[PDB]
């Protein structure tokens, strides 16, 4: 009880004497080589790579709307960066769902990993399909909102169950 | 952001589409009553969960013999010059130490932080 | 008219008055008397006919008689034996049980012939020494060393066999109300439970859980909807969503089920959480489907239809939450409770309450001599009744006629009650296998200090090598109702306690005239109120039971208190909490909860004058004793859980002048601190000198010793 | 004209009824109905901001009883009959509910 | 007003018996039926129970209108008895013993539902959710 | 002062609320003791 949390004494003894495959507390020293060796800053950065960030632990909050045309939206501020993107539109080849998911980022948690939008979108899209879209914001902004769409290529399997599917789905896995 | 009851048979009414006006329609599933929807947003899901407690706590809290009291805080509302603070006693203590003080005064009620 | 600084001689002459009435040993004599002037004659009287059968025939009984212990000579000449040739002669100490029975034949032969025998031998109970049973009872030192006892002896054990038994006082959870856990190993992420039992009347304690599934279950669309509450109803063998035994109960409509469960609609972080549950639920929407489908699994999968409709309908109705009500009516009040199970289970799922403490030990009961031989004399009237049965049948199937005085085994009770007291198993004699042992052992009589540290002592059940630590380090509610120091060491550390010194266990008593006061004070019954006017009300329980709201909580709280100071409708063992912030009340008067006196405090000075004690140091020709002061208001017992909403102070001179103080709003106060300590740990000379450890040897040192 | 058949003449003549809560020792009092049936006399005072009701007790009913006037909100309340005819009626619906105390 | 300077005096009898026995019949005001709607009504017994403690099955308006189910409370003079008070055209009152308490609650005609078929559907639902998975 | 920090010695006593903590660590060390002798009079023995 008195000296990380590491096991001593007894029961680490008899963690040692069998072979149990769950040690109640196991652990990984890990040694640097070159400049991060030195410098706080680079072996802080190489931490941030090595520790797990699941998407969750850099969002505020996700709020499923109903927009059936990108021109309406109902959310209050946002027409101006779809509109950014409504000077050039792509990807309206089979129809428009109307079904969106939306999902603001905490800059602290962001920023303390050195993480962006744009490796996020990159990882949301390229590494589960093309069934989605990933429109996002420019870094001018304070808030930090990203807009998913279902891909149309399926309405040319009801998609509210499905949209909230894979936004309970996209919360827990995504491991960037 | 809230629930629609049916007023027919009295049970959850759930959302549904129509590809003639693209306006949201709130059904039945017992019977087929229908309307609109007025805000057009189903699913919200707050993950910061930075509730401020000051629309939890109730008025009566004053009427504790256990809890200390303050001479120096005063009252905005009233002007009384004694009241019982106390912490957040809930969960989300990752640094929960704030101090939510509740005037003491009769029928008073106003609670505040700082 | 004040006490200033004369307090040292003052605190000690209030609790030479405790002792001098109570005593140190009343904690057994009490728990007697009373499973043998009530306890005894309820479980007579409410037992079924055993009307049988052409003609039938009537049997039924009425009354209890006991007498004085008495020994039957060798040739059948009574005597009543003294508790002494009882030791000698190895003999057993206890006293012949009478009753009344009538008896009606009913052939409607033109008359209805009944006729009574009164006075009818059943069996030979125990008796405690020193009880209002007695032969020892109200005698002077003149007359106790006549029979050869000793006058200090203090009494509370049998005489069994020649050897001297005493009943170690059980540990038990409390009952009837709402516990809520978290166990984190299984597939469930929060769980409820309630373990009910109707008025000491029936031999199992029927128990519910109210679950809630996990959140990482690995799956598709489950992923979206989220946990879904479920139940383990009693005597079934699956799961059942709450909905469906919702509806079982009547309110197949989703306005008014969410409306039990969720008090205000102004609340969508909660309604979003049991969504889900409706999902599931939504198929089944009408009352005779549903129960159906819990009628399909039970004890018994019914083959046809209207029995599992039938059986279905009292298993929801006799096993369901006995202690709300058994009858088939008033099943809007089995929907309240169950629905406040639920509504208080989302709220630790929101971590707006926080989880019970399974060791605090306010939610502790203790079951002395009365709530056990009362348990093990149910088993045995029944088992009696059994076979008066099977006597008359195989003896009126011939037609000849019926006689009683030769259908009562008498063998039953005596050697039932005889057989475990002796040897402690606490079942049958062929069920020496499924009972619990450790109660009941030899009375220790090695010094006169080792005698009274066995006559109070608890025991908690848990096993005697199991590793974990929580039940048994110290806890904080143990303060000044079990000894801290005093636990024995080996394999049963912390296992059995024993009790401080003015610490007092309650006997029991009737919520009746507390109910009838309660709904001529402005309070509301749940049937004639609307579930609106449930969100600004404090919900009024009474001894585990919903029994309406109020809507100016502080006005009858001061009105129930100033009601027991003085004793007129309630009895001073009763414990009133009320929690400002969960906005309820609590009331109990059952058996079981564990007391202590202190001192009432008013503005910032104590009740207690000096006109009460120039009086008190008067008692032997005044007649003014410790009940004089409990009557007057200046002291008052109180429990653990009202512990809790109490602020105390330790010493009256020191803690209670208007400074720029610690407090001001002191409630009570201590009468001596030193009562915190148990019988063998208060005869060490300065214990606030030594290290922690030594304390515990000695007082498990000084119980052998030669004197 | 049928058994099944229920009046609704009460209902629709809009039929209003009083409904009061009575101990049952003064129900056995009434029990015991003076003459045909008398109880005593009914005494009702209304002022701008108090409104007291009361029943006294025949004097051989004897040989006062202040009402508490109760809710009837929140549920809608009707009386309906069935004759010694087995003939089934709605003789009203109930505008006021009331409890006897003693003072 | 008359409700605030109002005031009066008037006799109260309770009858030994009566030509026909009263009940109460009790209605949601949640739902705030019009009467009015009522044109007729047919009252009988339950025939899901296959006398007098029988719920009581309520048919509004003949051969085309309204039902109801009423269910007796558990009890009615289990402590204290009600009763009907009437004003007579005397202004005597005149005071009425309440029988029994039913309860009376709205019914949905439309849908029809069934138990296998139930299940059946749950199953087929919940092994949709299984398939097509990642 | 609330949560156990005995401020006194030994030979200028202790005050109730005191007492009791340190009855409290004084528990422990007990209920220690206790549960290791059952530990060492296995795992040592088997390696033997
Ligand atoms: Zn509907
Ligand atoms: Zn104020």
């Amino acid at each position: 009880f008195h000296y990380k949390n590491v096991t001593l004494g007894v029961p680490r003894l008899k963690e040692l004497i069998n072979i149990s495959k769950k040690p109640k507390t196991p652990s990984l020293t890990v040694f640097l080589l070159g400049q991060s060796a030195r410098d706080a800053e680079r072996a802080k950065d190489i931490l941030c790579r090595l520790e797990h960030t699941t998407l969750r632990k850099v969002t505020a909050n996700t709020a499923i709307y109903y927009d059936p045309n990108p021109q309406s939206t109902v959310v209050a501020e946002d027409q101006e960066w779809v509109n950014v993107y409504y000077e050039m539109p792509d990807f309206d080849v089979a129809r428009i769902s109307p079904w969106l998911l939306r999902v603001e980022l905490d800059r602290k948690h962001m920023t303390d990993r050195k993480l962006t939008m744009e490796q996020i979108a990159e990882k949301i899209n390229a590494g589960f399909g093309d069934d989605l879209n990933c429109i996002f914001n420019d870094d001018n902004a304070e808030k930090l909102v990203l807009r998913i769409r279902i891909m149309n290529s399926d309405e040319n399997m009801d998609d509210d169950v499905f949209l909230r599917c894979i936004e309970s789905n996209m919360l827990t896995d995504m491991t960037l | 952001v809230g629930i629609r009851f049916c007023q027919e048979c009295n049970n959850m009414l759930y959302p549904k589409e129509d590809k003639e006006n693209r306006i949201l329609l709130y059904a039945c599933r017992n019977c087929d009553y229908q309307q609109e929807a007025d805000n057009s947003c189903i699913y919200v899901n707050k993950i910061t969960h930075e509730v401020d407690e000051l629309t939890q706590i109730i008025a009566d809290v004053s009427q504790d013999p256990t809890l200390p009291r303050t001479e120096d805080h005063p009252c905005q509302k009233c002007g009384h010059k004694e009241a019982v603070f106390f912490q957040s006693h809930s969960a989300r203590a990752e640094d929960a130490m704030r101090l939510y003080y509740v005037c003491t005064a009769p029928h008073c009620g106003h609670r505040w932080t700082e | 008219e004040i006490t200033p600084d004369l307090w040292q001689e003052a605190c000690w002459i209030v609790i030479s008055s405790y002792f001098d009435e109570k005593g140190l040993v009343r904690q057994q004599l009490d728990s007697f008397d009373e499973f043998i002037q009530m306890s005894v004659q309820r479980i007579v009287e409410d037992a079924p006919p055993i009307d049988l059968q052409p003609p039938r025939y009537l049997l039924k009984f009425e009354q209890i008689y006991l007498s004085k212990p008495t020994h039957w000579e060798r040739d059948g000449a009574p005597s009543p034996m003294m508790p002494n040739e009882a030791r000698l002669r190895n003999l057993t100490y206890s006293a012949p049980l009478y009753v009344d029975i009538t008896k009606t034949v009913i052939k409607e032969g033109e008359e209805q012939l009944q006729t009574q025998h009164q006075k009818t031998f059943i069996g030979k109970i125990p008796i405690m020494l020193r009880s209002t049973y007695c032969l020892l009872n109200g005698l002077t030192d003149r007359d106790l060393c006549e029979l050869n006892e000793c006058p200090l002896d203090p009494g509370g054990y049998f005489i069994i066999n020649g050897s001297e038994k005493v009943l170690i006082a059980q540990e038990k959870m409390a009952t009837n109300t709402v516990y809520v856990f978290a166990k984190k190993d299984s597939k469930y992420a929060y769980t409820g439970e309630c373990r009910s039992c109707l008025e000491n009347s029936s031999r199992p304690t029927s128990t519910i859980w109210v679950s809630m599934l996990a959140r990482g279950g690995q799956g598709a669309k489950k992923s979206a909807i989220g946990q879904r509450i479920v139940a383990t109803l009693p005597y079934i063998k699956q799961e059942v969503p709450i909905i469906i035994v919702f509806r079982a109960l009547g309110f197949v409509s989703d306005r008014d089920i969410l409306e039990h469960i969720i008090y205000d609609f102004e609340d969508p972080e909660m309604m979003e959480m049991v969504k889900p549950s409706l999902d599931e639920a939504f198929v089944i929407q009408e009352q005779n489907v549903a129960l159906n489908f819990i009628g399909s699994r039970g004890a018994k999968p019914g083959v046809t239809k209207e029995k599992r409709i039938k059986y279905a309908k009292e298993v929801l109705q006799k096993e369901m939450l006995p202690h709300v009500g058994v009858s088939d009516f008033c099943e809007t009040k089995k929907a309240y409770f169950l629905g406040y199970m639920v509504h208080r289970l989302l709220l630790a799922a929101l971590g707006r309450r926080e989880l019970d403490d399974r060791d605090h030990y306010g939610n502790k009961r203790l079951d002395l001599a009365g709530p056990l031989l009362a348990f093990l004399f149910r088993g045995m009237f029944k088992n009696l009744l059994k076979e008066v049965r099977i006597y008359a049948q195989k003896f009126i199937d011939r037609g000849k006629d019926f006689n009683l005085e030769l259908a009562i085994k008498t063998r039953i009770i005596s050697d039932g009650l005889k057989y475990s007291l002796a040897t402690g198993n606490w079942g049958d004699q062929k069920k020496a296998h499924q009972a619990r042992a450790g109660v009941s052992q030899v009375l220790n009589r090695l010094t006169f200090a080792s005698t009274l540290s066995h006559l109070r002592r608890l025991n908690s059940p848990i096993g005697r090598d199991g590793k974990l630590a929580k039940p048994r380090q110290l806890h904080n509610t143990l303060w000044g109702m079990v000894c801290p120091a005093e636990t024995p060491e080996g394999h049963a550390v912390g296992l059995v306690k024993n009790l401080a010194l003015m610490a007092y266990i309650s006997v029991g008593s009737q919520p009746s005239p507390i109910l009838e006061f309660l709904e001529e004070w402005s309070m509301e019954n749940l049937e004639e109120i609307s579930p609106a006017a449930i969100a600004d009300a404090t919900k009024i329980f009474v001894n585990g039971c919903w029994v309406g709201i109020h809507k100016d909580p502080e006005q009858l709280m001061n009105t129930l208190r100033k009601l027991r100071r003085q004793m007129d409708i309630i009895v001073s063992e009763v414990s009133m909490i009320r929690d400002i912030r969960e906005r309820e009340i609590r009331i109990y008067t059952d058996a079981g909860r564990i007391c202590r006196p202190l001192l009432i405090v008013e503005k910032q000075k104590l009740l207690l004058k000096k006109r009460h004690i120039d009086q008190l140091k008067e008692r032997e020709y005044n007649n003014y004793s410790w009940q004089d002061l409990v009557a007057s208001g200046v002291v008052e017992y109180i429990d653990t859980l009202e512990e809790e909403t109490v602020m105390l102070a330790m010493t009256p001179d020191d803690l209670q002048e208007k400074e720029v103080a610690y407090c001001s709003t002191y409630t009570h106060c201590e009468i001596h601190p030193s009562m915190i300590l148990g019988v063998c740990a208060s005869i060490i000379p300065f214990p606030d000198h030594n290290q922690s450890p030594r304390n515990t040897y000695q007082s498990a040192m000084g119980k052998q010793a030669m004197g | 004209a049928e058994r099944g058949e229920l009046d609704l003449t009460g209902a629709k003549q809009n039929t209003g009824v009083w409904l009061v809560k009575v101990p049952k020792y003064l129900s056995q009092q009434w029990a015991k109905a003076s003459g045909r049936g008398e109880v005593g006399k009914l005494r009702i005072a209304k002022t701008q901001g108090r409104t007291e009701v009361s029943f006294t007790l025949n004097e051989d009913l004897a040989n006062e009883h202040p009402f508490v006037l109760q809710s009837v909100g929140g549920q809608t309340l009707t009386v309906f009959t069935e004759s010694s005819s087995d003939k089934l009626s709605l003789e009203g619906i109930v505008v006021q509910r009331a409890e006897c105390r003693p003072a | 007003g008359p409700s605030s300077q109002n005031v009066t005096e008037y006799v109260v009898r309770v009858p030994k018996n009566t030509t026909k026995k009263y009940n109460i019949m009790a209605f949601n005001a949640a739902d705030k039926v019009n009467f009015a709607t009522w044109n007729q009504a047919r009252l009988e017994r339950d025939l899901s129970n296959k006398p007098e403690d029988q719920p009581w099955l309520l048919r509004v308006n003949g051969k085309s209108g309204r039902k109801f189910k009423g269910i007796k409370k558990g009890g009615v003079t289990e402590n204290t008895s009600y009763y009907i008070f009437t004003q007579c055209p005397d202004g005597a009152f005149e005071a009425f013993p309440v029988h029994n308490w039913y309860n009376f609650t709205p019914l949905a005609r439309h849908r029809t539902l069934t138990a296998e078929e139930a299940e059946e559907e749950w199953e087929r639902r919940n092994k949709v959710l299984n398939h097509f998975s990642i | 002062e609330s949560r156990g920090f005995v401020e006194n010695s030994y030979l200028a006593g202790l005050t109730p609320t005191e007492f009791f903590f340190h009855a409290m660590g004084g528990r422990e060390g007990l209920i220690d003791t206790a549960v290791k002798t059952a530990e060492t009079g296995y795992i040592q023995r088997r390696l033997i």
